[PDB]
């Protein structure tokens, strides 16, 4: 049994900023094995990071993740105006295929 | 045809005698053979024993060459046209299993086969084809009757069986150069694996390809052998036409 | 490009059977596996079960008594079969494809599924 | 890329049909398999002193396939140049060879057939890829044909496996042996010619002469030529990580073949994606084929199994579910026996007589030379046997008969199943009578 925990939940960073994203399993399971797909509030969750180090088709640079056995990350180097989506940390080295409860983030902006 | 009755009637005398003493003598060694091999006697094959193929030889070439000596002493017509037949009879008798081997040569190979792994269950228990095999392993550079693996078969060279020999080809399959000492264990563990797995340790070939490899591979030897097997008999049976003319001669003159 | 879409009928009845099928296409299905992955609105992926490109299926442990996975490799359609589903059971229901390593890499539209004793308004 | 090249090696409906399974199908693959690569690691071919070969796809094709419409290989009368190219007609980029195993008869008795290699130019041979050629179609033409049978007779293994060698060193880029120092069979020296031909014959050796498993001097530098020129495009490291051959090793955790290969249902096929192929499916936690005590619904068995049978120093050995594999064998004590009680087991395995049991030396050692012998360890005082009223305490009065064939008096002798020992050089009544002849007999027997 894995779980994989995702934390912050709610991520509010301001336009142009730098969030990282950090996903904590279990237990310690292979580098390749770990991924991240972001879901845009009503949108399939579409592959971003594959192997915690290879980014997605499409995808921008800013993106850098990172991480090998029990902890795991995602950085952006540049906070986009267009990154508000739930990033999902997901595993199916081993059964059951767990999805990490699912890190919102907001974008920051004036009151 | 004075001439023809003294030399033809010595020729045929001295053919049969000389027959005769050689048929005896194999016929005494095989049969010396018999006593001395079934005295080590222990398992009940149906082995095709050297001494019985001698027996067998010597008995034949006995009773043909003594029918022959009864003819030409006491120059019987009867006895004189039965060696003509038996002379004749075995001669086609030898080329038609000469024709018939060179028709079916596969299971006349197999029947070889089963001969030799017969033998090479009594391999322990029968000297004489102990040491035949062994010489021909030895200088045939051969292992077993068509492969070393013939060699389960033996009680004490199975798998199955408890001892260190156990499938493992005797001392003689192994390659040995001629300076060089002979180790018993060469052939230990060796049928079980692959034959090019053990081509460097034992001889792989079977000793019955090897003998008509070799008798290909020397056909000016071969031809000296069946020479030898043959023209000796045809040889009798000219001998005995032409005495057959003399005494034809012979009852003409006396009536 | 390779695509995957799934047909679902929307509305359920409670304690009535369900059946999505998501018909893949571009690639063979007997060398991925297509997983099924729910979601609850506005919550966090849920995961159901897989079928594997050689018929092999590994369900959750929680939904393993109602959950029914097949595929025909020909046909290439992957068939999702509930049984059972009360009214917690309402999600969207994605088919996605196993990739390299285990990854999701491809999904589909989804479907909608409403469980409701309820008509029409 | 330094000195393996990965097979392909596919078997028709035919050589199912006569070896009857896929186990005897697969075992005599290996075995050709094992037999070229024995033949060509020893041959140094200039270049490389070490040339092995690594099948990673043994595809068998079962007689239920015949009916299948779009098999060309099910036709029965097919011509040797048309299965050659129907061989190569099939994708092969993926395969240092690809060849093709069959049991039907060829016209004119041929053996196969496979591609002339060749150091530059002339495409066709090891490490060839697809190109168009010509006639309108791609063929890999790093393929080659084999046959089992010629004449309606099933050809045997040696010169089934020999053949097989002249195919892969036609595709090695050797030629047919000519000349008199690389073709010695026709030579008229008898010394030389019962050596035999070599394998890159015209004509298939019988499998029988010395030099029928080697590569001839000819054929080493043709092959030399295109070892230097094309090796590495296509080899692999020895002992690379390939998984799909149905060999463990490290890297993967379980090993299956390939979509049509296994019907193991807890372990991804190599058709799978990467990283998931050759591996676990998740949730089943361990594979038949990793260890020997694992259920076959793939889960790790209870204590109550046991792996092994009963065995000279174990009793049955007890895995229980912590790993796939069966740990060592839990030993019996020290000085227990083994078969019949010629020795003792000490470390796991039996070995040093049986007699230090209850403690003493085994003697070297007329049917009392065939037991056993030993003494006490105090130097040859009394070597007396097992059964000996020396030893009232230890053997009490049991005799321990030898092994039928263990030797005695040394090594010139044999212990038979009757507690005796005859000589293995023996004598013989004829080769006795000889000696007997043959020695200056006139005072010899007067
Ligand atoms: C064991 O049985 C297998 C079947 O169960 C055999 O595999 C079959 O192999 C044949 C050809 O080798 C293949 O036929 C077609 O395969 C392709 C389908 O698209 C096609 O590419 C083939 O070749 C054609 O391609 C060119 C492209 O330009 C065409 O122009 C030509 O017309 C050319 O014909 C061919 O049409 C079967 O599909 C395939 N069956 C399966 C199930 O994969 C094995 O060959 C057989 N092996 C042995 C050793 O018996
Ligand atoms: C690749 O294999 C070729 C065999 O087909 C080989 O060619 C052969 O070479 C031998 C000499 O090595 C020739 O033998 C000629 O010369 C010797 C000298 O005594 C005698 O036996 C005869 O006079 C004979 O004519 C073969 O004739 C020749 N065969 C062919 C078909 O050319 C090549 O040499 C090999 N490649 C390399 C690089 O060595
Ligand atoms: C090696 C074995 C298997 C050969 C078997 C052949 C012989 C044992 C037999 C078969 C036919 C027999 C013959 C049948 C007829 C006659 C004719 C008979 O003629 C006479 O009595 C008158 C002529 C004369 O003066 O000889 C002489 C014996 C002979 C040759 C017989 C001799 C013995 C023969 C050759
Ligand atoms: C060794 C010297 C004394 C020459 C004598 C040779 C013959 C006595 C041998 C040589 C060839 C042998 C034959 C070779 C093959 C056959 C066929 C064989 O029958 C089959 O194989 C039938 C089935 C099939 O057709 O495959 C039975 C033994 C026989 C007659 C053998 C009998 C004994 C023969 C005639
Ligand atoms: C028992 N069968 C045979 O002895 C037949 C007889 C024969 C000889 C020459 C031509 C045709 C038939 N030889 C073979 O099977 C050969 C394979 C054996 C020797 C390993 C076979 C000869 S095919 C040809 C390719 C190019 C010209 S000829 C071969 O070398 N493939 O790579
Ligand atoms: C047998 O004796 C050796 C000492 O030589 C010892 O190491 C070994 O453990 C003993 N065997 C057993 C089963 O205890
Ligand atoms: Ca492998
Ligand atoms: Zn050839």
């Amino acid at each position: 049994q894995i779980v994989l925990t995702q934390s912050p939940a709610i991520m509010s960073a301001s336009l142009g900023e730098r969030v990282t994203m950090t996903c904590t399993v279990s237990s310690s399971v292979s580098s390749g094995y770990l991924h991240w797909y972001q879901q845009k509030s009503g949108s399939s969750p579409k592959l971003w990071i594959y192997s915690t180090s290879n980014l997605a088709s499409g995808v921008p640079a800013r993106f850098s993740g990172s991480g090998s056995g029990t902890s795991y990350s995602l950085t952006i180097s540049s906070m986009g105006a267009e990154d508000a989506a739930t990033y999902y940390c997901h595993q199916y080295r081993r059964s059951p295929l767990t999805f990490g409860a699912g890190t919102k983030l907001e974008i920051k902006r004036a009151d | 045809a004075r001439f023809s009755y003294l030399w033809l009637k010595f020729s045929l005398i001295i053919y049969s005698t000389v027959f005769w003493l050689i048929g005896a003598l194999v016929l005494s060694v095989g049969i010396y053979a018999e006593v001395e091999r079934q005295k080590y006697k222990t398992l009940e094959s149906a082995f095709l024993a050297p001494a019985i193929i001698l027996i067998l030889l010597g008995v034949v070439m006995f009773m043909v060459s003594f029918i022959g000596v009864l003819a030409s002493l006491r120059d019987n017509l009867y006895l004189l046209q039965a060696f003509m037949y038996i002379l004749g009879i075995c001669l086609i008798m030898e080329l038609i299993g000469g024709v018939v081997a060179l028709t079916f040569r596969n299971q006349t190979i197999d029947f070889l086969n089963d001969n030799i792994r017969r033998g090479i269950e009594n391999y322990y228990d029968d000297l004489d084809f102990k040491n035949i095999m062994d010489f021909v392993q030895k200088k045939f550079k051969c292992c077993g009757g068509e492969d070393y693996r013939d060699w389960s078969k033996n009680q004490y060279h199975d798998c199955s069986a408890p001892g260190p020999l156990a499938c493992g080809v005797p001392y003689t399959c192994c390659i040995r150069n001629t300076t060089e000492v002979v180790n018993t264990m060469c052939g230990y563990k060796t049928i079980d694996k692959e034959r090019f797995s053990v081509q460097d340790v034992i001889y792989v070939r079977g000793c019955t390809n090897a003998v008509i490899i070799w008798f290909m591979d020397n056909y000016t030897i071969m031809a000296g052998i069946l020479l030898g097997i043959l023209l000796p008999q045809f040889l009798g049976v000219l001998l005995t036409l032409l005495y057959i003319t003399r005494v034809e001669d012979i009852i003409m003159e006396h009536s | 490009q390779v695509q995957l879409k799934e047909s679902g009928p929307g509305l359920v009845a409670p304690s009535q059977s369900l059946s999505i099928t998501c018909t893949v296409s571009g690639f063979s299905l007997t060398g991925y596996g297509v997983n099924w992955v729910r979601q609850p609105p506005g919550k966090g992926l849920e995961w159901l079960g897989v079928i594997w490109g050689d018929g092999t299926t590994d369900y959750q442990s929680t939904l393993k008594s109602r959950l029914s996975i097949s595929k025909d490799n020909s046909k290439s359609q992957v068939f999702l079969k509930m049984n059972s589903l009360q009214t917690v059971d309402t999600a969207r229901y994605y088919c996605a494809r196993d990739g390299d390593y285990g990854r999701l890499d491809y999904w589909g539209q989804g479907t909608t599924l409403t469980v409701s004793s309820a008509k029409t308004t | 890329e330094k000195n393996t090249c990965q097979l392909y090696i596919q078997t028709d409906h035919l050589f199912f049909k006569y070896y009857g399974t896929r186990e005897a199908v697969i075992a005599q693959i290996s075995s050709h398999v094992k037999a070229i690569d024995t033949i060509y690691q020893t041959t140094d071919f200039s270049g490389i002193r070490n040339i092995s070969f690594m099948v990673k796809r043994i595809r068998i094709n079962t007689t239920a396939d015949e009916k299948d419409p779009t098999n060309p290989f099910r036709f029965p009368n097919i011509g040797v140049e048309k299965f050659l190219e129907l061989n190569s007609e099939q994708n092969h980029d993926d395969y240092c060879l690809a060849y093709v195993f069959t049991d039907r008869d060829f016209d004119d008795g041929v053996l196969g057939l496979a591609w002339v290699g060749a150091p530059s130019g002339s495409s066709g041979g090891i490490c060839e890829k697809s190109k168009l050629y010509s006639d309108g179609k791609k063929k890999s033409l790093n393929t080659g044909i084999i046959t089992v049978q010629n004449y309606g007779s099933h050809v045997p293994p040696k010169v089934s496996h020999i053949t097989f060698a002249h195919e892969v060193g036609h595709n090695f880029g050797s030629p047919h042996d000519s000349g008199t120092e690389c073709t010695p069979g026709e030579s008229k020296n008898l010394g030389q010619k019962e050596n035999g031909n070599y394998i890159m014959y015209a004509r298939a050796t019988s499998g029988d002469k010395l030099n029928n498993n080697k590569f001839s001097l000819c054929s080493i530098r043709n092959i030399s030529q295109v070892l230097e020129k094309k090796r590495n495009n296509c080899f692999v490291e020895s002992g690379q990580p390939i998984c799909g051959n149905g060999m463990v090793e490290q890297g993967e955790e379980c090993d299956c073949g390939y979509s049509d290969q296994c019907k193991d249902e807890c372990c991804f096929d190599a058709n799978q994606p990467e990283g998931r192929k050759c591996k676990l499916k998740p949730g089943k936690q361990c594979s038949p084929s990793q260890g020997p005590c694992c259920t076959a619904q793939c889960a790790f068995k209870s204590k109550s199994e046991k792996c092994r049978d009963d065995s000279d120093c174990a009793r049955e050995g007890i895995c229980n579910g912590f790993t796939a594999l069966c740990p060592a064998s839990d030993p019996k004590p020290n000085f227990t026996d083994c078969n019949r009680h010629t020795q003792v087991c000490i470390n796991g395995q039996c070995a040093g007589s049986i007699c230090e049991k209850y403690g003493l030396e085994e003697c070297t050692c007329d049917k009392e030379l065939c037991h056993v012998c030993c003494m006490k360890k105090m130097d040859p005082s009394t070597c007396a046997s097992t059964g000996s009223v020396q030893w009232s305490r230890h053997f009490s009065g049991r005799t321990i008969t030898l092994q039928p064939g263990s030797p005695c008096n040394d090594f010139r002798g044999y212990c038979d199943v009757f507690m005796r020992c005859r000589l293995v050089d023996a004598d013989g009544p004829l080769a006795r009578l000889k000696k007997a002849i043959f020695s200056p007999e006139l005072y010899e027997n007067i």
